[PDB]
């Protein structure tokens, strides 16, 4: 959308979830920098009326900024010269059941935005926990279209941010926790209509195979493999879900996402490459045709649930061919980069050198060598297993300067112990089948459960880590950088920090109601550089705080790893404003009284 | 099991010691119900069908009824 | 209790509700002021988890910060060096249905504190919803004692703070909207035994009163009228609960509050003065026995809760006789001045010249004069009653500054129509009676239904009120006095502000997350002045906002009054503190860092 | 009716006009059950009960037991 590439190139909006196409969360912005940052202090907040998890961030169209609750989804629109004011509200009613299919917490990662034409008002783009797809004219926050995507009787959700490209509104899944089959499909903004959709697994024609995938690397695979690498018909209910985040590229005309782990978890239960699953995927954004598909985990045993975050850059690589490239961190414990034009494979790094799964990723094969020490499998646990099923990273978005080159992850720093279980698959149930025990891994206190999280700035190309710190909780969040020279992240305990970009050093942090799941955003409104972050802990993090679990085992092992966040942090659910001396419409006290004399 | 050996490209499974290279037949057989594995395409037919009813009206009077029994 | 006495003297502590026995929430804190208050900024927060209204205020004692939610009552305990390190929780079970019998939101207006000795742990007495008084020990959290005082199944339940004195607990009472009928109890904290349990109606002995009650004003009532005022036993299900606040006279040995409206709402189904209720009630701490006792509603037709704050002072009256008074702000309209030893009534002042359901208040004979057209009555509604039965005033601590000797006033100008039904009496279901409809009154915006609030300085002697502003909303939170000459209150629409206490003057305002409900308050931790208030909109304003009402005439009269509150704020939960630029302990980066190198 | 006009000190009802001083008998009666009023002063003997029984055990083993089934 080409409209949208232009609203991008202004600092006062950030008009898409990641901020751009290239989905690098970097504002160029140097009103708010290394040298003031001690200057930087609270501007305002808005409750959103709701608890749970808070993920994604606003979006914020010149004047009118739109927030995104936890279930049941509120979309609100503000009013940037007065906050206080909502200019809308939308609230969705939805069946309470989806809550009862949501496998880790009433999370939803954001809004869209179609720019409108002379004929057609411009859109806000939602997804419901319950399945919808809802379009809402963005200025009035009425019901312009909801198709349904997703029926809970079978298993499925919706927490993704969904997407705008051309006239198309694109649409991911949720699910492979009980077994729902992942599928991704683009309906057209202006009609509500179905254009293409497309599934993880199967026969090639229900996948979208372009009739050249994968030409430039056909040992990757290509022809017949969503079902040859299953036994019969095991790939319907295979997993392979997609509910992390999309980038995009306008020249290649493709979108890129990852796909989701297969199911159920049980390995012994599937065996087969899976394929499709755990896959980096690049559809055509139009037809859909997946032009390349790069398989990270082979026949998943650890749920590395592959729908982390993308990040597009061009770089040169290391022997001197300027490239396009993509970027991506993953649950398994491996950061990715191909080139985002035909798939080739050009670094393979661990996230930390604890990573045990597999031994190294063989570039010229490109298959992850398996320790078989680490793997899964019926009749027995495996332990201290390294990246455990959360992954050294999940959904945090996280941020590209593209002046340093450098990257900048929210690592996880959990190791786990598994024993799968045989279950049956009944639509509609859970079809998880395995038992996790999980932990700080080692460079953590592992004794007194705490040290979870890593941040750490990283180059695709020269695979060197500038800097790292551990952090007491997985930096989940995802991060935001920018041309002041700072890094800044938010955490499972509640702060907003940030970091010297170029050294890592800690400079500025701050107390937030509660820990921070989504990623911290920027925009400048009247000359004023703000950075808002929602605050709101809970996701698969937050379940046994969120829900008041005691069993470790339980909340899918989660609950043993985090027993000690709700030392730290209680529910929340809000937007906190940050500024250069918390400047803010209310510097004038009348903007908004009632006497306002 | 490393995952390096392949009978073909993309395509490099193997059982691991002690577990066999089918499942069916054997004490990991899963025994899926066909009527259970089908359940989710036979809930995507009514889905497309009841949004393609609300597009078409859409189209024709200009605002999307949700409730397609009307 | 000596030990509170001399803890309240030290600006490090705020000890009680009300912060001093004079209920007066004063600081003689000037650190922050007239001169620097533009340059205040936030400086930590805490979500609770929870949300609906939040009144109240935390408590500090020292390094600890305790604060309260809404249902299901949770206390937590902050570590002031480190405040997102928690440093306990308690969370009551309670069952549910509580909920279905609160008649004006899930709230609950805050802890008190028993200093301890050598045998007993210092002690956080708090109450549920589901009627129990509950100690916690201080320092770790854990259940001292838990008394039933309240049983949802005859319609009650608790929402005040209780409060101590002496080796005393004092609870009040919630429920005359179910035909409850006042009691007020004390429970021993050191033993958890009943010492003593009064009324507000019925037998003289029931009631408690002191031989010489009102004996230096017999002219207000004395002997038998508890049961002389009603037809049969209609004093049983009478009302007179008593969920405001306490004040506490050292040297008289007296505890001063107000019962509240005598049920139910139908004036006709119970014919009589309904004496004890709408009472101003002087109580010995330590038998119980009522000293005085002035009727401020004979005969409630509004439901105007006798239920306010009060505030002890100190002044020399009009004839010269330097006076021991208390001050009281009443829902019906009238602000009232008692000799706090006698009763002797010396100032009854209306609170906004639109009331109109008295003509005046005759100082010699203490009655109110009704104006008979603005009354209620069976088979007739009555029109532009002011006050409503929100009141002119409500539930917020207000404050008085003893140097200036002005108080500070958040006022609600909110008038009604109102037509009383038949119905029977059943406990455990709700005995109202009547049909509201609510407004702002004359002074605010009665087409746009906006400008239901002031806030206003008055001198209790002279009768003069030095400045009075109009508010967007009810100001309905309270309100906190300092020697900065600062005075600081939260609206309803989000705000904190503060005003210029000598001139009434807007200088500063912050947007909060949610709307505000609960009084701000000050303490001083490692000589930084903090400025600290509960926000999360509720109380009986919010219910159409927080239950999704739209009939004009649900919540009591509530939802058609604050139809426009919800495009200001939506729920929340959280304590915001601010200070002087924002300094705070995350100053330092590495407090609370993992790392912390 | 304007509550000036006193029988008694502290006693200045009176009905108004068009209505009784007494409402027994009319179409205003409330008609109140006994039992029913009497409702509170049943569940406060309880809960005095109850508690009396905590506080007497906590005297005596130094430990405050809620439910006094022990
Ligand atoms: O495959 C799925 O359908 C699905 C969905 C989601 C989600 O929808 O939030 C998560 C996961 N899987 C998952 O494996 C996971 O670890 C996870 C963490 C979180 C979170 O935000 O903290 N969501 C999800
Ligand atoms: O008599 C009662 O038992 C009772 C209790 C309460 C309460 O418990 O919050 C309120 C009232 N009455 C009442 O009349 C009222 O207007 C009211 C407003 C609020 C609020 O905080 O906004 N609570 C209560
Ligand atoms: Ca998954
Ligand atoms: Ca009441």
């Amino acid at each position: 959308n080409d409209k949208l590439i232009e609203l991008s190139n202004s600092n006062e909006n950030w008009v898409m979830p990641g901020k751009n196409y290239d989905s690098n969360n970097y504002s160029t912005s140097t009103q708010i920098n290394v040298d003031n940052v001690k200057q930087l202090k609270h501007a305002w907040s808005f409750s959103t009326g709701e608890l749970h998890g808070h993920e994604g961030a606003p979006l914020v169209i010149g004047d009118v900024m739109y927030v995104h609750s936890s279930f049941p989804n509120k979309t609100f629109a503000l009013d940037l010269n007065d906050p206080g004011h909502i200019l809308w509200q939308h609230s969705p009613k939805q069946d309470p059941a989806a809550r009862s299919v949501a496998c880790c917490d009433l999370v939803n990662r954001g809004l869209a935005y179609w720019p409108g034409d002379d004929k057609t008002p411009s859109l806000i783009i939602k997804t419901q926990l319950d399945g919808h797809l809802v379009a809402l004219n963005a200025k009035t926050g009425e019901e312009f279209w909801k198709v349904e995507n997703g029926d809970i009787k079978v298993g499925q959700t919706l927490t993704q941010a969904p997407y705008v490209v051309h006239d198309l509104a694109i649409v991911g899944s949720s699910g492979a926790e009980l077994g729902v089959r992942g599928h991704v499909t683009a309906y057209n903004v202006r009609t509500g209509e179905q254009a293409w959709r497309y599934y993880a697994t199967g026969p090639d024609a229900e996948i979208g195979l372009a009739d050249d995938f994968n030409s430039a690397n056909p040992h990757y695979g290509q022809k017949g493999l969503g079902t040859a690498t299953w036994e019969g018909d095991a790939w319907k209910i295979g997993g392979g879900t997609n509910w992390g985040w999309y980038a995009y590229d306008p020249a290649a005309n493709l979108i890129y996402y990852g796909s989701g782990n297969p199911a159920p978890w049980n390995e012994t239960m599937r065996p087969g490459d899976n394929k499709w699953t755990m896959t980096i995927t690049a559809r055509d954004a139009d037809t859909g045709k997946m032009k390349f598909g790069y398989q990270k985990t082979p026949h998943d045993e650890w749920d590395f649930a592959g729908v982390n975050v993308i990040m597009l850059s061009e770089q040169t690589d290391k022997t001197g061919k300027k490239r396009k490239l993509l970027t991506h961190p993953d649950r398994n414990g491996i950061v990715y980069t191909l080139d985002r034009e035909n798939g080739d494979l050009i670094s393979a790094d661990k996230l930390d050198d604890t990573v045990n799964v597999f031994k190294t990723v063989d570039l010229k094969t490109g298959l992850p060598v398996r320790d078989p020490e680490y793997g899964t499998r019926m009749d027995h646990k495996g332990t201290d297993i390294c990246p455990s099923a959360m992954g050294y990273h999940n959904q945090g978005h996280d941020s590209y300067d593209p002046q340093k080159q450098l990257f900048f992850m929210g690592i996880n720093h959990i190791c786990m112990d598994w024993e799968p279980f045989m279950l049956p698959y009944r639509a509609g149930q859970f079809f998880v089948g395995a038992t996790l025990w999980m932990y700080p891994g080692p460079k953590g206190d592992r004794q007194n459960y705490l040290g979870l999280g890593q941040i750490k700035a990283y180059n695709a190309i020269t695979n060197e880590y500038k800097w790292q710190h551990m952090e007491r909780f997985s930096v989940w969040g995802g991060t935001l950088a920018t041309a002041g020279n700072l890094v800044f992240y938010g955490t499972l305990d509640g702060f907003l920090k940030a970091r010297n970009s170029d050294t890592g050093e800690l400079v500025w942090k701050h107390k937030l109601p509660s820990g921070v799941i989504g990623y911290p955003m920027t925009y400048e409104h009247k000359g004023v550089q703000y950075i808002a972050v929602m605050s709101g802990v809970g996701g698969w993090p937050g379940v046994g705080l969120v829900f008041d679990l005691q069993d470790p085992t339980a909340g899918l092992g989660a609950v043993g790893a985090f027993k000690n966040l709700q030392n730290y942090t209680q529910m929340g659910g809000s937007l906190e404003v940050f500024s250069l001396d918390g400047k803010n419409p209310y510097d004038d006290v009348n903007v908004g009284e009632y006497e306002k004399g | 099991y490393d995952g390096t050996h392949c009978k073909a490209p993309g395509n490099c499974w193997e059982p691991k010691p002690g577990f066999p290279e089918k499942i069916a037949g054997s004490k990991y057989d899963p025994k899926h119900d066909p009527k259970e594995l089908n359940k989710q395409v036979e809930s995507r037919k009514g889905e497309e069908e009841r949004n393609a009813n609300r597009a078409e009206h859409f189209k024709k009077t200009g605002k999307w009824v949700y409730d397609v029994k009307k």
